[PDB]
């Protein structure tokens, strides 16, 4: 896997924030998610809030029933990541407890400077066979590829920010087991 | 475990005041500072919040610093409209509730002073009233001397200068002698 | 806007009692915790009672411990103060406030005055006061009295509170009212 | 283990600090404490302050008898991870002279500006054998998860700041021991 | 769904003189609020963009401040040449539609047919002048 | 540097029809999307109309929705309003407005007036210019006077032009 | 290891004046210097703490530069409320113990 | 609020004798290092003496060293000055002051006067 048009954060000079007289574009920067995963079946969600009064928006699938529990852990909160535009990145997590037939990857970098950092070569491969020498299944001749790659936010000229996403590259290697049904 | 700032303080048009609220380790100590201010016969409103901070509508003069347990509100280049209490309040943790202060009444200086006018009217019919009306004193309140006697707290008239009345009571030679500024003013009635 | 609207304030004898309501607009009241803070006339603020989102830590000062309870109803976006065993000193008028995270007590009503008073409605009585020339009435309860003349447009004179518990304001330069005990007496001068 | 709910921590909207004018909020970030523990009893703590003099409040369990060594070193200032809401982390550390029965591993950054850089995945497992291939020996059939994850402070609209934390998922392999005595 | 400034507003010569813009999560909450001068019989400007921002040509006097719902636009130094009407405008996200405020006519207090009137006014309504006839 | 300049304004009477012209000069004009607001006469601003640069998205005020359609011309560089039904309510001047992303309505052209009358067209008499209808007059000039006769009155003092009725006396 | 500061030193209503302290190694090198203002038949009370700070009450008129062993305090919008002494102090080393200086009667 | 106050002070003759107290209340007087400065009619301060917390260390200026003794009662919140010797050069105001890290010499008592004459 990597990030596809890593190059595309380079563009300082479309209406953004100057970072002092006559300097270039403040470039995209700042809080980041990169995550990906390879699952035969869809990967398994677990609520976790912020703030538990948040309301999300009509037309997304957000945690129910929220109380301040749900805030550091409720185990009512849990989803199978099965629709896209639908699951906000900010109250669902891969639930650990759960993804037996998946193999999830994620990094939260933090803060409004934290420079990106993205790697990209078709010279890295990554195993996903467990400790017993078996990769994921996949149930219904079906394989689920989950990923998030928010980079950072892009600054206007105003200073206002939006989040700035980049598309993820799979190449999956599967082979034929033999099961017991 | 109350909060301590000033019953009163004042400046010069132009002038930076300063009111301190002073409190202990159970409220300001470990808890947030708002400064409410009130003009007469109003609400109190939201000035400042969190110790320093300025809602939407608050000019840049109003400011705040916070050094420990206490705090204090900085009104910079003062003016008219700023004439009023300011209050102070942080909850404690102690009391489990809100606690104030006795509230700071800011008077700004530049007013000159005024004619005391005094208005004393004999009875008329029984039982025997009397009634010593004062009016326009722009430097604000008054004395009164003559058992019986009953005086008002002073009233901003609508041409923002202040008036006031008291009156005494009497069984069927009396004057109503009233003080402004070190000056008395008094007008007399007889039988 | 946010806007609170307080309500229910009035007259009531010492051991008299006595409930308060807030009208919350602006804003989801069922979300923010609700406080009730008191002014006695002259002095500063001093705060009463405090009620959580859902009601679930109602607090009290203790000047009211035992006698007064906060309520509120979250279908009817209002808070409620009810007021027993009043005495003198409970004698105020009841601000409504909001806390919010952060920003603390934000958004007040407008208040509403709780006057408690042992004095009875005594109707008043009008003296004219002859010359330059005015109008006196007297040992009158309660306070609103409003003074006329038809049209001459000069200076009426806020009451004094005698220690009776009874009122008297006069009028300079008339048509006295006090609806409290049907008085609508014209006197001349 | 991983920390649960890494993503809440983008949450940069709810009554935050603007970094700027139109900015979005300071996302959580700053001073980091990310520990966790399996032994076969209690984590063995050592006490050490910052300054002697700090009165810790009614309710937590603190050095006792503090003098100015407490500052640096102390052995006075012993206890067993025993009890939650209890054991303030910033007056304990693990006893290094004493956790035989423990695996203990924690990671302190300090710093306001420090980016939180939280890694999850189903795919990392940690070995908690010793020198002698011998894991931690639950005493009383007994295991003792220990954790801390304070993840840097939230910055509040008026600057104040609240720490904010986060669970710590475990999932512990055991086997049995034959023991003498 | 409105936008809340005030009819009217005014100051001395020199003065710091505030008019506020209130609205709702649905418009401020959610969206940004451009500020435009209006001088009587002439259309709209850009005075205020993106809530705080001042585009080439405005002074440094002109200023905004925003605090959630509410935002609110600084004239500092006031001058005679500032005497028009000030309009509010945010995108409101239920009404899929710009809200506007009612306008705010800012009116400066300085030293003094009909044609150079300074007071202000004298069966034309007095403009900036007026004229009388029957 | 930016201009836009509005037309199509004038006299039309209630049930009535009017197209109104934006034409767009000193940018990509067919980059961004457009606006249309009006403003009634002594009242403030009153957003009618929005559409995107391709004419994906149009969008309007409640006030006029279902009688008035917005649309554009990106190759004659022009925006449109087409006003049905008019009502004696949609007298106002109708400015034509750019929104550019970050930005957001910034450049507005001069704008066209719109009046919706029963009245008809009556031109004036000259310099004085005496009793003419609707407003916009050519020629220090004074501003008019409306009469209770709902006719208008202009003085000039240091060329006359009424262009609703075709009257260009000198 | 004496604290020198000017006797007296004036100045006219929204000036800026400046009331020198300087010491040694031994003192104000090694040590903070605190400011103490006092208004006749009142007690000292603190104006400036380690060297150029403010506790809370005291306007930003009121500042403080250091340089090694000398000190000045600079009360800035001169005002007649500012009569009366300025004193400056600081812990010196070898004496182990608070030097003052003479004071600074400061007229308007 | 932090409140010191004074007592003791008054007229006594060359070669007497005078013990001042410092009474503290608003804070723990416990846990800070407390001073005794003087002020002599007319002349600038003059720092007396310091004792630690614990009365660990005690420090007296030149001026009166041998003379005077500085001693504190934390379970009484009182600090304490005993002046033997006293001569006509001690005349003046017996100021008490806290010392806090940081913020260094920071509150002051009113003072109580001390005049050596005959």
């Amino acid at each position: 896997t990597e990030v596809i048009g890593v190059t595309s954060l380079m563009n300082v000079h479309s209406n953004g924030q100057a970072t002092h007289d006559n300097g270039a574009g403040k470039p995209v920067q700042g809080t980041s998610f990169h995550f990906f995963s390879v699952g035969g079946e869809a990967l398994e969600l677990q609520g976790v809030l912020f703030n538990y009064r948040t309301k999300y928006p009509d037309g997304t699938i957000f945690p129910k029933n929220a109380t301040v529990q749900s805030q550091v852990m409720n185990t009512e909160h849990k989803a199978y990541l099965d629709k896209n535009k639908a699951y906000p990145v900010e109250c669902w997590v891969p639930d650990p407890t759960r993804n037996e037939n998946t193999r999830y990857f994620g990094t939260l970098t933090g803060g409004e400077n934290v420079p990106p950092v993205l790697h990209i070569t078709n010279t890295a491969t990554t195993v996903l066979l467990d400790e017993f020498g078996v990769g994921p299944l996949c149930k219904g001749d079906n394989l689920y590829l989950s990923a998030v790659d928010v980079c950072g936010m892009f600054t206007n000229r105003s200073g206002s920010q939006q989040w700035r996403g980049l598309s993820r590259y799979f190449k999956v290697q599967l082979r034929k087991r033999r099961v017991k049904n | 475990s109350v909060l301590t700032q000033p019953p009163s303080a004042s400046g010069t048009p132009g002038q930076r005041v300063t009111i301190s609220c002073s409190g202990g380790s159970s409220n300001i100590g470990s808890n947030p500072v708002n400064w409410f201010q009130q003009f007469p016969g109003t609400a109190p409103k939201l000035l400042i919040y969190a110790n320093t901070q300025r809602p939407s509508g608050v000019p840049d003069r109003f400011s705040g610093s916070k050094s420990g347990t206490s705090v204090s509100l900085a009104i910079s280049g003062l003016q008219s409209e700023d004439e009023g209490d300011y209050h102070c309040a942080a909850w404690d943790d102690s009391l489990k509730g809100w606690v104030f202060g006795g509230g700071t009444k800011l008077t700004v200086l530049g007013a000159p002073k005024a004619n005391p006018t005094v208005t004393l009217f004999p009875p008329s019919s029984n039982k025997a009233t009397l009634v010593c009306l004062i009016s326009d004193f722009y430097p604000g309140a008054v004395t009164v001397a003559w058992a019986g006697v009953e005086t008002t707290k002073p009233s901003k008239q609508s041409n923002n200068k202040t008036a006031a009345s008291s009156y005494l009571s009497l069984t069927p030679s009396y004057s109503c002698q009233v003080t402004h500024e070190g000056t008395t003013v008094e007008k007399t009635v007889a039988p | 806007e946010v806007q609170l609207v307080e309500s229910g304030g009035g007259l009531v004898k010492p051991g008299g009692s006595l409930r308060l309501s807030c009208a919350a607009s602006g804003f989801t009241f069922s979300s923010y915790t609700m406080n009730w803070v008191r002014q006695a006339p002259g002095k500063g603020l001093q705060w009463v009672s405090s009620i959580s989102s859902s009601s679930t830590y109602m607090y009290y000062g203790d000047s009211v411990k035992g006698r007064f309870t906060i309520s509120r109803d979250n279908a009817r976006n209002s808070l409620y103060l009810q007021m027993n065993s009043l005495r003198v000193e409970d004698t105020a008028v009841y601000y409504c406030a909001r806390y919010a995270h952060d920003w603390n007590v934000d958004y007040w009503g407008q208040g509403t005055l709780v006057t408690v008073s042992s004095a009875s409605t005594k109707g008043p009585s009008v003296f004219p006061l002859a010359p330059a020339l005015g109008c006196l009435v007297k040992d009158y309860f309660p306070e609103p009295v409003t003074v006329s003349w038809n049209s001459g447009a000069v200076h009426t004179f806020p009451a004094v509170l005698q220690s009776s518990g009874l009122y008297s304001l006069s009028s300079v330069v008339c048509n006295v009212n006090h609806k409290p005990s049907n008085t609508k007496v014209d006197k001349k001068v």
